[PDB]
């Protein structure tokens, strides 16, 4: 808990520039009324904003329309940041786009209907890749900010020029923007997103502390876990969040390779990376490239992980590279290469407890259209021993019974399905009881 | 006239929007109190 | 289903609370004693949990409601009953006027007698009243400042009377020791048992019911099953279902311990085991229940002794050499199941088998419930959060989870307490509770 | 003598038996009406207790 933390709440008016605060907070933080603030969300995602006062308003939340939240990442009822921006220029010009489904018959007279009466004597503030909407004539259209000179944000003011060119967005684009996974998508693992951090972000980001209280950096981090647990999500999450070029080399890829063209791609990537550098190298599946060399009648597998432990080794204290790992069967990697040197440190991603189980079960149906008789805790609870995947899944089989209760209502043979029928399609409880009794 | 103008020009359009913020603000609640009877 | 459930009847009814405090006097409404035929101050049979009943005076009451039934204290005390539970009444036409009836008074009420309790407590109470009692009933009087507790230890003729001017009344013997009656307090039935239902109801219909209506299997042709075997992990309950079973049963109960049976010399255990089956045999319908079977009747491949082979052998034609009309059920139990010489699980033998499992948290729950009742539990307890937080856990664990938790809230008094005072604070005693903490305490101890 | 011996005793054992088994209406009627009058007794005493308590409910109401 912090001063400049609050909780997200929907505000009271719809303004896209419009972020409401308790008159307590503004004091406390230092705040007058329709500054400037940088709003920092979900998945590095920032917004910059007008911030107002509102009596209804409590002191530890913040009021922000949807528009708002979508370009924070975030949702009803997290938490977000916020702080003084007082250097907000004057914006000198801005690219803005339509985006391509929002407006159909496309460049022409979005200048004028749209855009100009929005902006237009209003000094509203806005920021590089903000998507907002306005409303004009009975349609309403979303733009995204491409540029704005300066960037990343500007005062939009009369004389700022808005330039209308280029090709309409893709919704496709910006949906592929929308799945990316940060930190946020991983439930149950405050613990362990702890340690990654503090093993490889904090020595890759600040080399001059380690080297000046005498002390040498971790440098092979070993994920390892049973399976569903969410070790190539936290990849997958780290890669999207960290500072660092990252290289991905995945196991079972570098094995379908040629006699040798997997050495190449394993130097390939420790080059690229040594070049790059501050990076993380992180290997998938370890336990499929570096297995216990006993059990593998074959020459090139011990080749390969000679090449392996020769890149590890051959890594100079200044090259400014992390190798993370992550594996299922810890002990069947080769001993080798847990040494000194090698991957000294290991973080379990273990099966996690019900307070986990729900962190989980509640992302996993953030974007679900759950009943009122819905009680997340309740499932956590009836889910022992349950991972990541498991739960998931559970998540899916439950919508995918809830869909099974209206297939008199619908037709396998139509070409898609009544809207109407779609809109109101929920999750109930017994859909979530019909799947623990699947999964047992 | 000018950057004395921005500043009042912008001063002046936040302290309109704060109005008909405020404007909400009391309609809602008065729709609260009128709940929490009906 | 496991459908054996209370049915609504007559003569059953909902215990509430009588109005006045007289020991004999059981209140109901005019149109219920109508209905089964009683006048007012007729004498009723009133039968509790645990086989227990009661004798009392039958009065009318208008603010009874007709479905229910008003008793103080001391008639649902000697009922085993509580506030709420179901009993069931039905007439008394037997009753003698007893001839002589032998009272005594029970040790913690009488802590310097006063010794004279024939003419301060029991005559007056008594005399010209004309109160039914029965054998073992405990009854209070008040007499002087002090109040008494008298056991009714035997009757004349027994097991009830009416206590009449010329009824002799025997005070003579040694005061009842408070432990030897609230050790029959604390006497387990099927309330007891936390988490069963299913299996209860399974056990209910392949003993009790052929060993009460032999009649209706006969006459639909059938053969009831005459083996039943227990089985669980241990700690699941199933010594306790059988202590149970035990006091709520019908028939004569003969128990047969496995290590006790196994403790005995070459030819006293088969002897013991010929005792009970014949002593069943004879007070029959009855049940024989085998607990530990595992420890007497191992897998013979395991056991490379003489002896222990010829006990097995004697307990197979015990078991075969039962006619179907000898009316005796063999209940087993074990935690070892494939354990058990084979042999024992054939047709004629154990051919049922009932599974006492580990516990849903529903079960978890009704356990740490009965586990707790006579237990200081603090307003933050939560014992549902509990039953979710012990997964796997069962009966024993769960028991022993309270136990921890209560030894946690009196660690955290110890400050307040002496190790070498003779006894303890009052005050201290009266104001402890368990806390959720104790509780969570617990939970990481036993993980 | 000894074939008298056992006549004799058999008839003495039909003396104690007739002597013991000789050895009501005045007492029959007592318990029966001090009884009946004792539980009328208990009757008052409980009725007695009714409104007591009926007039406490109607009491307790307003
Ligand atoms: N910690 C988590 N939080 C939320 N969802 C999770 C989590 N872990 C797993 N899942 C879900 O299940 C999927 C599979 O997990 P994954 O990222 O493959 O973990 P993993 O343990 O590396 N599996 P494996 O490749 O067999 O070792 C994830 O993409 C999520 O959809
Ligand atoms: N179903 C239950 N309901 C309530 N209490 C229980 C239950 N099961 C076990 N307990 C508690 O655990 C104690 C020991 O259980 P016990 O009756 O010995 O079970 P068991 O399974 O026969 N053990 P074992 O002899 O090893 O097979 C009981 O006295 C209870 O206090
Ligand atoms: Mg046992």
């Amino acid at each position: 808990n912090r001063p400049n933390r609050l909780i997200v709440d929907e505000a009271i008016n719809e303004d896209n520039s419009v972020v409401s605060l308790s008159q307590p907070k503004m004091d406390e933080l230092q705040l007058f009324r329709g500054d400037t603030v940088l709003l920092k969300g979900k998945k590095r995602r920032e917004a910059v904003c007008i911030v107002l006062s509102d009596d209804t308003c409590s002191d530890e939340k913040i009021r922000m329309n949807r528009v708002v939240r979508n370009n924070l990442r975030v949702r009803l009822g997290d938490v977000i940041s916020i702080q003084p921006c007082p250097d907000v220029k004057y914006g000198k010009r801005i690219h803005v786009l339509p985006i391509d489904d929002t407006v159909e018959g496309i460049t022409g007279n979005l200048f004028e209907v749209y855009l100009k009466p929005y902006f237009l004597e209003a000094y509203r503030p806005i920021r590089k890749g903000d998507i907002f909407l306005v409303r004009g004539g009975m349609r309403a259209v979303e733009f995204k900010v491409v540029e704005t000179d300066p960037s990343p944000y500007c005062i939009v003011a009369p004389d700022t020029v808005i330039h209308c060119e280029g090709e309409p967005i893709k919704r496709e684009d910006e949906e592929e923007s929308w799945n990316e996974v940060g930190y946020d998508d991983i439930g149950g693992c405050r613990k362990q997103l702890a340690q990654i951090k503090e093993m490889v972000e904090l020595p890759l980001r600040h080399p001059a502390l380690f080297k000046a209280i005498g002390v040498k950096p971790p440098r092979g981090i070993l994920l390892y876990g049973p399976p569903g647990t969410g070790k190539t999500l936290i990849a997958r999450a780290v890669a999207n969040e960290t500072g660092a070029f990252f290289f991905l080399i995945n196991g079972p890829e570098i094995m379908s390779k040629l006699a040798g063209e997997s050495e190449s791609n394993l130097r390939k990537a420790f080059e690229e990376a040594e070049k790059n550098a501050p990076a993380i190298i992180f290997i998938d599946e370890l336990d499929a490239i570096a297995p216990k060399r006993e059990k593998t009648h074959g020459e090139v597998e011990r080749r390969i992980v000679s090449q392996l432990l020769t890149l590890m080794d051959g890594l100079k204290q200044r090259a400014h590279v992390i190798v993370m790992a992550a594996t299922n069967r810890p002990n069947s990697i080769d001993p080798a290469l847990r040494r000194f040197g090698r991957f000294d440190r290991e973080v379990d991603i273990g099966i996690p407890d019900a307070t986990g189980r729900l962190e989980i079960l509640q992302i996993h149906t953030k974007n679900m259209k759950l009943a009122d008789d819905v009680d997340l805790e309740q499932v956590a609870n009836e889910t022992h021993g349950h991972v990541g995947a498991d739960l998931a899944a559970l998540c899916s089989e439950a919508a995918l019974q809830a869909i099974r209760k209206k297939m008199d209502l619908i037709d396998l043979e139509d070409e898609t399905i009544d809207a109407e029928v779609m809109n109101s399609l929920a999750v109930t409880m017994d859909d979530f009881r019909w799947a623990l009794s699947q999964s047992n | 006239d000018v950057v004395v103008k921005r500043q009042e020009a912008l001063a002046a359009a936040r302290l309109k929007m704060q109005e008909e913020l405020n404007a909400q603000v009391e309609k809602h609640k008065e729709k609260l109190k009128q709940l929490e009877e009906e």
